[PDB]
């Protein structure tokens, strides 16, 4: 009488802000 | 009379950080107070969370986020300033 | 009767825009919002007086840069039964509401 | 009889399937979600009982954003039956529910 | 017969790990 | 041979601070490389993101997370180290 039926998929992909590393020496 | 050693950021920000620090560097005489003044001022304008070091002898490994990093001298006094978190 | 998919999504919309239309995210409030949203449709598709059973869910997620992922299959009779999902952003939170329409 | 304590285990077995012991990242996520819903479905339709089944499963990077759900439903308050369970690691909150109903 | 139900439930707000602000100088 | 100056964190974590500092001290000659050593080591063990500053005369105003900050002397080298972001 009955069987499976369709997914309902919705997704909001992350993002994760950017970041750089840095190195610095005085004199 | 200020040399920019490495910068990520940002004409206006950059030149704002520069011209600030100079204020700092004439009101306050103690190195840790110069940092205080800059760190505080930036949280006000450009939003937490900023960090400042101000020194003659030091090196640094640091992690910042984009267009929010600056490292320059005022004569001998070097300023490290960046945002992170 | 049966399950008009528009006569739910138009009915959801009102709910969403009623409860969380015109305010940003705030913890002390959210859960009472979802509480309403859902206990609001139900109050509307039961007045409706159809020979149906229903299930009604609400998500609300803050916009902070976390990554959310939906998935939803079921096991009904495709001809008698149906379901409506609805998605609603502002600035400070996304939101997803999904009502299902199983027959007796 | 909607054996809720037994169908409890069934869902906790949807972690001994897919990467329910690895960690989370964006490009490979929508493989898991769908599959978690799929496998939990087969093992109650194999049983062919007089139930219908709705089943949802949700996944949210552990970033520090707030998350809130709502479970208003309307059914035969004696034969129809719900089961929701929660499982997390250090990467991800994970949250799954299933609904059985009559005839 | 047909009735309404709960409402379980889940609710997990943010946390933003605390933070302090300390200053140091050298001798 | 350490002198702790200011501590938030962890005893056990306090240790790995001194411990692996002591290591950078003898492995590397230049302040910057010391910093980088201690940073990475701590990013790895205790999860991003950390920041190390090493020098002799510098001043500092920073924001850290509760129980993830330390600033201490090794010999006469200043070592500052904290997590933020």
């Amino acid at each position: 009488n009955l069987s499976v039926y369709n997914v309902q998929a919705t997704n909001i992909p992350p993002k994760e802000t950017l970041v750089y590393t840095k190195q610095t020496q005085t004199t | 009379k200020a040399v920019i050693k490495n910068a990520d950021m940002s004409e206006e920000m950059q030149q704002d950080a520069v011209d600030c620090a100079t204020q700092a560097l004439e009101k306050y005489n103690i190195e840790k107070d110069i940092a205080a003044y800059i760190k505080k001022e930036f949280d006000k304008k450009y939003n937490p969370t900023w960090h400042c070091i101000v020194g003659r002898n030091f090196g640094s490994y640091v992690t910042h986020e984009t267009r929010h990093f600056i490292y320059f001298y005022l004569g001998q006094v070097a300023i490290l300033l960046f945002k992170s978190g | 009767s049966q399950f008009i998919v528009d006569d739910v999504s138009k009915t959801i919309k009102e709910a969403i825009e009623t409860t969380i239309g015109g305010n940003a995210y705030q913890h002390d409030k959210v859960n009472n919002w979802t509480g309403q949203v859902v206990e609001n449709c139900l109050t509307v598709l039961t007045k409706e007086q159809k020979p149906y059973k229903y299930i009604v869910t609400a998500m609300i997620m803050q916009k902070n840069g976390a990554g959310l992922h939906t998935a939803s299959s079921c096991y009904w009779n495709n001809d008698t039964d149906g379901s409506c999902t609805v998605r609603w952003e502002n600035k400070t939170m996304y939101c997803i509401v999904s009502v299902f329409g199983l027959a007796v």
